[PDB]
């Protein structure tokens, strides 16, 4: 591709503030929806960050 | 007083706003949470649609209400 919402995403929850996968209710919005920027970014980051 | 809105996806949004506040209001609150324009999304309860020069109040909404939200299309 060209660019990823996986920086965004993960910086916001990680500790950065809540920027795509975060938007409060965007916060799990991102790979529930269609795109696959935002699948990876609920997928990798709701995921790892709040289980490990 | 909280309400609930319901997306075309199945999903269900959190809002806090009060009965007093017009429709247009809402809708930016939506357009900010989720990103996307007020002029692109309805907003319709009961079974009738809801005007951006009428109120929550003028629909007797209040805090514990699920408000259906109908606007943009992405295909066809």
């Amino acid at each position: 591709g060209g660019i990823r919402k996986t920086r965004e995403t993960e910086r916001l929850r990680r500790q950065l503030l809540e920027v795509f996968w975060g938007q409060d209710h965007k916060v799990d919005f991102i790979l529930q929806r269609e795109p696959y920027c935002r699948d990876i970014n609920q997928l990798s980051e709701a995921l790892l960050s709040l289980n490990f | 007083m909280l309400i609930k809105v319901k997306t075309l996806t199945g999903k269900e949004i959190e809002i806090d706003i009060e009965p007093t506040d017009k429709v247009e209001r809402i809708k930016e609150r939506v357009e900010e949470k989720e990103g996307i324009p007020p002029q692109q999304q309805r907003l319709i309860y009961s079974g009738k649609q809801m005007n951006d020069e009428k109120t929550a109040a003028d629909y007797k909404i209040l805090g514990g209400s699920v408000l259906h939200l109908v606007l943009a299309l992405r295909g066809g």
